[PDB]
């Protein structure tokens, strides 16, 4: 029977609601990956700096520490694969599938990360 | 309100990158297990939902939370039923797990998005499997409507209707839902109650339990003087279980390694039952329960108990490595957008055979017109007869060929 469905559909219908990438000013001078421009990235895209570091760690087996603006990360990583990583980060962590909102916040939800959006309150995969 | 455990097994079927897990989340509240040791052995996301209805109409009755302030009525919701979710993977490689899930299920939920193609193969295959393994209670759900237009959705619905006519299933409810917006779940809940009657189950019915997960409840730095028994994370199809019963694990075991595999089934006595949060004496069928038996914690390690069947004492299932199947083939393959004729079986070829739940890959030894001899790598079992679904690798994905029955 396709008659009580129609009403439901109608109800559903009734109740309904990129240049942002910054230039990475970094020398590929390696052995230890140094990102001095990362503060600007954090600022422009509206994000805490630590989350990006965490993402990087998740991507590739690295070990380092946070310093005030500048990063000391172990590894010789280039100005194109890091760039690719950045591009990915900007493609999925900034973007929310249901509604593209600005306000996104960090949450440690158990070992794998899952962030929350301040506008609606939805759990997004913070790994893929 | 007393904390009552699960009453009926509800499963979800669909396609890859649609968001079945998301749907499950929307329905309940507890996050899915999938996507190292704890909640990793099973490929089915565990979800605890609640059906408590207020009777102080249609959609304004069902709620997620037990506390009621949202619709308008000041009174608390009345006890109906508690439900658990079995989320099978909708991927083309791990179909064995899906098949395993299927036999455990009592109610089905189909998900189709209104943006992709109309005749979807995987969904069709799933439907076929459902038809095979005795699951006449099917509910159709629409996943994505917000991205599409007014008439497009209607067209999609019409197409769906056209599709479901020639099949065995005729009476199936249809609901439009959004997982991310959190709406129209109440209607779904209502449907779950109204359309599907709960089958009668006493304490005389042949015990039937299927173990998917294995638990070793041991703290890092605990003495031998105080030890907890091995916990088997298993779901009950039928038969009510209580504390103080004899259980046997039936797919056999490889112990002595030269050496024949002629051995008795794995006997065990129940110590404790782990459900919801607190310990309980009774176990209502139709849900995954951490059954703590006299089995070792060494056996319940990580990847040793995968789809192993459990039965109560005084019933005899059977250890099978070589199976005698009576198979029937269809005319043309179901699960393409390009219908192809079903070819005859070739000797020594990797196929996937699922006797009810037993997730097994089998090689063909002898080819006959009606009978087939199959050699199994992973262990399998036979209860009395059990409805069997067959699947073959032709074009990257597992594709259904027909139905089978064991002659023993």
């Amino acid at each position: 029977v396709g008659l009580p469905y129609s009403e439901l559909l109608s109800r559903f219908f009734n109740i309904l609601r990129k240049f942002r990438i910054p230039p990475p000013v970094c020398l590929r001078d390696g052995k230890k990956t140094i990102f001095s421009n990362i503060q600007d990235i954090a600022e422009k895209l509206h994000r805490s700096p630590e989350h990006l570091i965490q993402y990087l760690f998740a991507e590739l087996g690295t070990s380092g520490s946070v310093d005030g603006k500048r990063l000391v990360i172990k590894g010789k990583f280039q100005s194109k694969q890091m760039e690719n990583v950045l591009r990915r980060y900007i493609l999925e962590y900034v973007t929310c599938k249901t509604c593209k909102s600005i306000n996104t916040e960090l949450k440690r939800e158990n070992r794998l990360f899952f962030m929350v959006c301040k506008s609606c309150g939805s759990t997004r995969s913070v790994s893929s | 309100i007393i904390n009552r455990q699960a009453t009926i097994n509800i499963g979800t079927i669909g396609h890859v990158a649609h968001g079945k897990s998301t749907v499950v989340r929307a329905i309940s509240g507890v996050q899915t297990v999938r996507f190292l040791e704890r909640n990793i052995t099973i490929k089915l996301g565990y979800a605890n939902a609640k059906i408590y209805k207020c009777q102080e109409s249609f959609k304004s009755d069902k709620e997620i939370s037990p506390k009621c302030q949202r619709p308008g009525c000041p009174g608390r919701y009345k006890l109906v039923r508690h439900v658990s979710f079995v989320d099978c993977p909708g991927h083309d490689i791990l179909m064995s797990t899906m098949l395993s899930g299927a036999a455990v299920m009592d109610a089905a939920l189909l998900l189709i998005a209104g943006n992709e193609s109309c005749p979807q193969p995987q969904t069709s295959e799933h439907l076929a499997a459902i038809e095979i393994m005795k699951l006449k209670h099917v509910i159709i759900l629409q996943n994505k409507v917000d991205l599409m237009r007014e008439e497009s959705a209607l067209e999609h619905q019409k197409s769906i209707l056209k599709f479901i006519r020639g099949t065995i299933a005729d009476g199936a409810p249809i609901v439009p839902i959004s997982a991310q917006l959190k709406y129209n779940i109440d209607a779904v809940n209502e449907f779950i109650v109204k359309t599907i009657p709960v089958p009668p189950r006493d304490f005389m019915i042949s015990p039937r339990l299927i173990v998917i997960r294995s638990f070793d409840v041991n703290k890092p730095g605990a003495e031998i003087e105080d030890l907890k028994g091995g916990v088997a994370g298993g779901s009950i199809l039928n038969g009510v279980f209580k504390l103080g019963d004899e259980i046997e694990i039936r797919p056999g075991i490889v112990t002595k390694d030269k050496g024949k595999i002629q051995c008795k089934p794995i006997f065990s006595n129940i110590v404790s039952l782990f459900a919801e949060q607190n310990d309980l004496k009774f176990a209502v069928p139709g849900g995954l329960i951490g059954v703590g038996t006299k089995v070792d914690p060494t056996l319940c390690r990580a990847d040793r108990l995968v789809g192993q069947v459990v039965g109560a004492k005084g019933h005899l299932p059977n250890i099978y490595t070589d199976i005698e199947i009576n198979y029937f083939l269809l005319r043309r393959l179901l699960g393409v957008k390009k219908q192809a004729k079903v070819r005859k079986l070739e000797p020594n070829e990797v196929l996937m055979v699922n006797i009810g739940s037993t997730a097994t890959g089998a090689r063909v030894v002898a080819v006959k017109a009606d009978m087939a001899r199959l050699q199994l790598t992973s262990p399998a079992c036979t209860e009395i007869n059990e409805k069997i679904a067959l699947s073959r690798r032709i074009e990257k994905h597992w594709r259904l060929i027909g139905w089978a029955t064991i002659k023993k």
